[PDB]
């Protein structure tokens, strides 16, 4: 792994950032509120007389167990649009409330029902905002809404005209049927949701986690906070959940992360060895997956503890470092240097009786290399 | 009369618990040091966005608010009632009386004269404050009882106000009232504006202090 | 950018190996933050001890000599010191030197000039009696050795009284460590606010764009989250750069001073302190060194007058090595930075020339 | 950046904190430019004559 | 239909102050050694005999 | 239809340029003080005694 973070086949001396550890979750536990009460759409998908286009419908569906399997699949709908959330994952998500508008218009109007249109329809009889949420659904309705001698009952703005349905009109003329549905999420404890699918928990484990909305990964804790009532977590500093609430049992929860951090791979170089230790940054060494041992820089595995001090060679950290030396590897608190009193008092003095002359080097860098670039070119 | 609120009227913005961290938020507030109406014992107010509503007493002469936009019918309205047993929520439509209140025998109630087409039911000194507002077809109502230790003034401190209710009606409202309980045998209204404020969480996670960021330069 | 989810790390794979470079410039940005400590500190190479019994002519250095009771075998000024001043992808790397051992090389420096004088930053270390190696600094800066020795106790009294007020004033100034800890801390808080930003997307969760939209809609509203993500990561990296090379200035001057001021006596002007500097002592701070520079200041003035030089006999005198004065009547000859007059001889004038070309010389 | 226009400004919210931390940068660098003359000249104790 | 473009009008202004800004950064620095520079010079030069 | 697939490798190809530029810069930087040091070293100890 180190060869391949390099690209090369020959590593020389040092300490690499090779990857990453994280430790990986199990067992998943959905956490529902106590399903019951289903919703009986069948009263505004099979209503017996529908509402004008300029006064239309506002039923506000509540709290219930909502499947919009059984309106996505039904094949009857010649429209099923869906804008901020796509139709499958609707069994599959919370919010507070839904909204159900109906009404009534004609079959090529059925274009102007959409975020950010332009018409008689969409400027003044209905508007949906520009980031709307739910889905919209049409279907056809020639049989029932059409009547001969036309059905001048269904008005609409333009003030009121009314469209004069007949039963032999083009289609494009006659009327269709429209349901908008709008699922909102003010800032409640919960609402509505779907087929759940079951449910269970646990505790203490990664784990992958979702609370009747909040998806997320960790270790779940018995939440010991001063966690008020009238609320339903609390994402502390930063803005992170950092605790829930369970929807059953009506108790807090800390979310704590899912232990992780970087590895590195410690070599004394591959013209002198294939041996290798191996560093878990700030990770407690009992949850890594012999030579085990605790630094205040991570879990190294693979170098052996002495008790000697010698010159650093290759640098850990916090005081640690390494060598190949006790063949092997082994880490230690390498040494400043030797010691020495001076032999102080007040009245000694040193004085030197010869000398030598000495030449060393010094380097430095000067200059580096002109280059220019096309910016067009490039 | 017309009194100065001091630092009256904070209301927790939502749910989610939180500790030492002062927040900062955009809503609607009513500002520090406000203009806020002096009235004794009553008429027909406006609401244009959010109230706030303190009252003090020992007795219970307050007894709830009406709300809406006509106070009749021809138009839906809330009703917001207690009689000596307890709550009673209603959303019909109504003929309010123009002066409605009820009597202290204790016989009582000449508020309204009609109760049709009812979309929504329910049943079941002394400082009692109240936030009122209305947002996307939900009526939303904070409140707080703190103890004085006068009778009928209004007094300074800090005290924010804990959701209460939440009623999904679609209702229109303009204006609103009060209702009283007459002899037969002292209130404040504060209006809400958007300001921006800065909240001080305590470790349990309740709001200790604020900073209203549009009083002066210190601000 | 991600936070461990496959659908946003494979999109991520199109943009080539921004995400190498961010890491290497990280990493080369945290080896020279240890070069940086070890050209200020391991600036021995022995660990030298200082004696059991302490006479040092009067001087009294316990307020900055290890303390063993004390945390880390730190000094008494070093504890003042060190009293005044786990995420998504963060992690913070333990430097290479514990705080234990730079007090021990700053012990040694300490230890090194007390016993050596500058012996010791130039080969072998050794001993001289400490009032010695302070006439010896004051030979450095002009003034005679009878001015110290005829005068220790009271230099002594100067150099302890003021080192006791250098803890008054700490104990009761550190803006400089104090500023590059703020700056970092400001700066890996703004990273971590810019997770919840849209940059003009649905949300800022990557569970939420991926429950509420099909897989060709979501690649449009997850793209436009790593790019602000990129960008951000980006401009942390860029002004970590530039905050390095600033720190790594600092650092240099602190190795010269180190050199020229702890290890030497410097003649530059007002670098190792204001007046005539003396000696220096180094004590370990935060991420960062203190030195403790004494200097001589000259005092109390009087007027005289003077002249260039003195006539007699036809010929013209010069001062060896001072200035002629006179109080009034008499002509005597001084040192120029102490008031300490001669009678005027042939022993402390040298003669060259006749007295009829100078201006300004006087009879005498 | 908008400048004036306020369906700029809004968009532009969305962004977070990038232009509060440019407006620290440079006054940080304007802040610097008076105690660079400040360690250049004032370096002197009383006004001589 | 607008705020497609205004969103490309914007990366674009932000770009070029962004550009601007680091470029000061990196030349503000170059300034400052050279008035380190004049401090010493100062202090050391017309304050003393080098 | 090219025109939408070009522009975004112009934007990614001018943001490796730009990222390219500054970094030399800064680098630029530290090689002018090396070459500082090493011009005072050079007047001061080899056309003197230090
Ligand atoms: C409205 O009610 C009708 C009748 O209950 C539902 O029609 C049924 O649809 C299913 C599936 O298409 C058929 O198998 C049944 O035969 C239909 N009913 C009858 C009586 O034949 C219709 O599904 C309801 N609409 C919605 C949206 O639920
Ligand atoms: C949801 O329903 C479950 C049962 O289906 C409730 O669990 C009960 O909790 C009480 C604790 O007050 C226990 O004494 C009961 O024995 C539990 N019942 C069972 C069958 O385990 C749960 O309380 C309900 N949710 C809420 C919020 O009340
Ligand atoms: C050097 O100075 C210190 C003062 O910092 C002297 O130590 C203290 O002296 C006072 C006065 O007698 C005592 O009350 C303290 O207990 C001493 N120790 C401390 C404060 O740690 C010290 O005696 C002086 N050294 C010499 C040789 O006189
Ligand atoms: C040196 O002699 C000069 C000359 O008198 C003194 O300077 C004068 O001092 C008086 C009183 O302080 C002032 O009023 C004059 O303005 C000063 N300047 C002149 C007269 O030119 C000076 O005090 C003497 N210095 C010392 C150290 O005694
Ligand atoms: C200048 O200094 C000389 C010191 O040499 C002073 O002259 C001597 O003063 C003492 C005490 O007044 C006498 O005992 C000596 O006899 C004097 N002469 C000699 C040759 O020593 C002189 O008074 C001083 N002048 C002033 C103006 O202070
Ligand atoms: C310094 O001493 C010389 C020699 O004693 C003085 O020179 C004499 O000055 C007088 C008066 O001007 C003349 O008459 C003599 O001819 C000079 N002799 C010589 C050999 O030059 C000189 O004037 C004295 N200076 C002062 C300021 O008194
Ligand atoms: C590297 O290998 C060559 C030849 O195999 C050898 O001469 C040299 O000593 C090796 N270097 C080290 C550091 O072992
Ligand atoms: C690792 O966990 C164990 C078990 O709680 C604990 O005893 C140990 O101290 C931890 N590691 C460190 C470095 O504290
Ligand atoms: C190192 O020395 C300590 C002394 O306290 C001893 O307890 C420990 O066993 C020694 N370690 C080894 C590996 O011998
Ligand atoms: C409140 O406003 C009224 C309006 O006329 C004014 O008369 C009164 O003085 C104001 N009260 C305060 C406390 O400012
Ligand atoms: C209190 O008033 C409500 C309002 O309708 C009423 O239903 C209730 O019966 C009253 N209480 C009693 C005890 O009658
Ligand atoms: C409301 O009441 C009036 C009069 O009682 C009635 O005409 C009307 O139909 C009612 N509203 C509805 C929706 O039935
Ligand atoms: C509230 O009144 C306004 C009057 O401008 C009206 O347009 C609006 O439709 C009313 N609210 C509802 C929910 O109808
Ligand atoms: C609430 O806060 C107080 C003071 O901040 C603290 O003493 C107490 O432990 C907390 N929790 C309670 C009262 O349950
Ligand atoms: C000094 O100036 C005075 C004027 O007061 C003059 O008489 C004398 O010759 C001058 N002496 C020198 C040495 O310049």
């Amino acid at each position: 792994e180190t060869k391949c973070t390099l690209k090369s086949f020959t590593v020389e001396k040092g300490i690499y950032q090779t990857s990453n550890f994280r430790v990986q979750p199990t067992e998943s536990i959905v956490r529902f509120p106590n399903i019951t009460n289903l919703c009986p759409f069948g009263e505004v998908f099979n209503a017996t007389r529908f509402a004008s286009v300029y006064a239309w419908n506002r039923k506000r569906i509540s709290n219930c167990v909502a499947d919009y399997s059984v309106l996505y699949n039904s094949a009857s709908f010649s429209t099923f649009k869906c804008y901020g959330v796509s139709p499958t994952k609707l069994n599959d998500l919370c919010f507070t409330n839904v909204y159900a508008d109906s009404f009534v218009i004609r079959g090529d109007e059925v274009r102007q029902i959409a975020p950010g249109q332009t018409g008689k329809i969409a400027d003044y009889n209905y508007k949906l905002p520009d980031d709307f949420t739910g889905c919209v659904i049409a279907w056809n309705s020639n049989n029932l809404d059409s009547k001969v001698g036309g059905n001048y009952n269904y008005l609409y703005r333009l003030p009121l005209q009314s469209y004069g349905f007949q039963p032999t009109n083009g289609v494009g003329y006659q009327p269709y049927r429209v349901v908008v549905l709008s699922f909102e999420l003010l800032h409640a404890p919960a609402t509505v949701c779907g087929p759940k699918k079951s449910t269970n928990l646990v505790k203490n484990k990664c784990v992958n986690f979702n609370f009747n909305g909040l998806t997320g990964t960790g270790v779940l804790t018995e939440s010991n906070k001063k966690f008020l009532p009238f609320q339903q977590f609390g994402r502390d500093i930063a803005d992170t959940t950092d605790a829930v609430r369970d929807p059953q049992t009506l108790e807090i929860l800390d979310i704590t992360p899912c232990s992780f951090g970087g590895v590195s791979v410690i070599t004394p170089g591959t013209n002198t060895s294939n041996q290798v230790a191996v560093l878990y940054q700030g990770v407690n060494c009992t949850e890594v997956p012999s030579n085990v041992f605790q630094t205040r820089a991570g879990c190294l595995i693979g170098a052996e503890h002495v008790n000697n001090s010698y010159e650093c060679d290759i640098p850990i950290g916090a005081g640690i470092c390494a060598s190949y030396q006790t063949q092997s590897i082994i880490a230690y608190t390498m040494s400043l240097g030797a010691e020495n009193s001076v032999a102080y008092s007040n009245n000694s003095i040193a004085i030197p009786t010869n000398f030598t002359i000495s030449v060393t080097t010094e380097i430095l860098p000067v200059s580096m290399t002109k280059t220019s670039v096309d910016c067009t070119m490039y | 009369a017309y009194t100065n609120s001091f630092t009256r009227g904070v209301y927790y913005p939502d749910k989610v618990f939180r500790s030492s961290v002062l927040h900062s938020t955009q809503d609607l507030f009513l500002p520090f040091f406000s203009n806020v109406t002096w009235f004794h014992a009553n008429p027909v107010l406006p609401f244009n966005d959010g109230v706030y509503f303190a009252s003090t007493e020992k007795s219970n002469i307050i007894r709830g608010w009406i709300f809406g936009t006509t106070l009749d019918s021809k138009t839906q309205s809330l009703l917001i009632v207690n009689n000596a047993t307890n709550v009673v929520i209603k959303v019909c439509e109504f003929q309010f009386c123009n002066d409605p209140f009820l009597g202290v025998m204790e016989s009582e109630f000449r508020v309204y004269s009609s109760a049709n087409n009812c979309t929504f039911e329910y049943v079941s000194k002394n400082l009692r404050e109240f936030v009122f507002k209305n947002i996307d077809g939900y009526f939303k109502i904070y409140s707080k009882h703190t103890p004085i230790n006068l009778v009928r003034d209004l007094p300074q401190g800090f005290s924010a106000l804990e959701p209460l209710v939440d009623l999904p009606i679609g209702i229109n409202i303009t204006r609103f009232q009060t209702l009283l309980a007459l002899h037969r045998s002292a209130y404040y209204v504060g209006y809400l504006q958007p300001r921006t404020f800065l909240l001080k969480y305590n470790e349990n996670g309740t709001i200790t202090d604020a900073v209203d960021c549009a009083l002066d330069p210190l601000s | 950018i991600c936070g461990d989810s496959t659908e946003c790390s494979n999109l991520l794979l199109q943009y080539g190996s921004f995400c190498t470079q961010l890491n290497r410039a990280l990493t080369g940005i945290a080896v020279e933050q240890d070069k940086n400590t070890q050209e200020v500190f391991a600036q021995v190479k022995q660990i030298y001890k200082t004696p059991p019994i302490k006479d040092f002519g009067g001087f009294n250095f316990s307020q900055i000599l290890p303390d063993p009771s004390k945390p880390s075998k730190r000094s008494f000024i070093e504890d003042l010191l060190f009293n005044k001043v786990k995420f998504n992808g963060l992690t913070v790397l333990p430097p290479l030197l514990t705080d234990e051992m730079i007090a021990q090389y700053t012990s040694a420096l300490l230890a090194g000039t007390i016993t050596s004088g500058w012996t010791f930053g130039a080969g072998a270390a050794l001993q001289i009696p400490f009032a010695m190696q302070m006439a010896y600094r004051f030979n450095g800066i002009g003034v005679t050795q009878n001015v110290l020795y005829e005068n220790q106790k009271l230099i002594a009294n100067q150099f302890n009284s003021a080192i006791g007020k250098i803890q008054d004033s700490l104990s009761s100034a550190l803006g400089k460590l104090q500023d590059v800890v703020n700056q970092n801390a400001q700066a890996l808080n703004t990273l971590v606010k810019q997770l919840s930003s849209n940059f003009g997307a649905i949300s800022s969760v990557l569970n939420d764009i991926l429950s509420r939209l099909d897989p060709p809609e979501a690649e449009v509203q997850i793209d436009r989250l790593i790019t602000g993500r990129l960008q951000s990561l980006q401009t942390y990296v860029t002004q970590q750069l530039i905050r390095a090379a600033e720190i790594r200035a600092s650092a240099n001057l602190a190795a010269t001073k180190m050199s020229e001021c702890v290890l030497g006596q410097s003649k530059r002007v007002d670098f190792c302190g204001k007046g005539y500097h003396l000696m220096s002592f180094p004590q370990s701070a935060p991420h960062g060194v203190v030195f403790l520079h004494v200097t001589y200041v000259p005092a109390q003035e009087k007027n005289f007058t003077t002249a260039p030089a003195i006539c007699h006999d036809g010929k013209a005198h010069f001062p060896r090595e001072g200035v002629f004065v006179s109080n009034g009547t008499h002509w005597f000859v001084t040192q120029r930075n102490f008031y300490e007059p001669q009678i005027i001889t042939t022993d402390n004038t040298f003669v060259s020339g006749n007295c009829d070309v100078v201006i300004g010389i006087v009879n005498n």
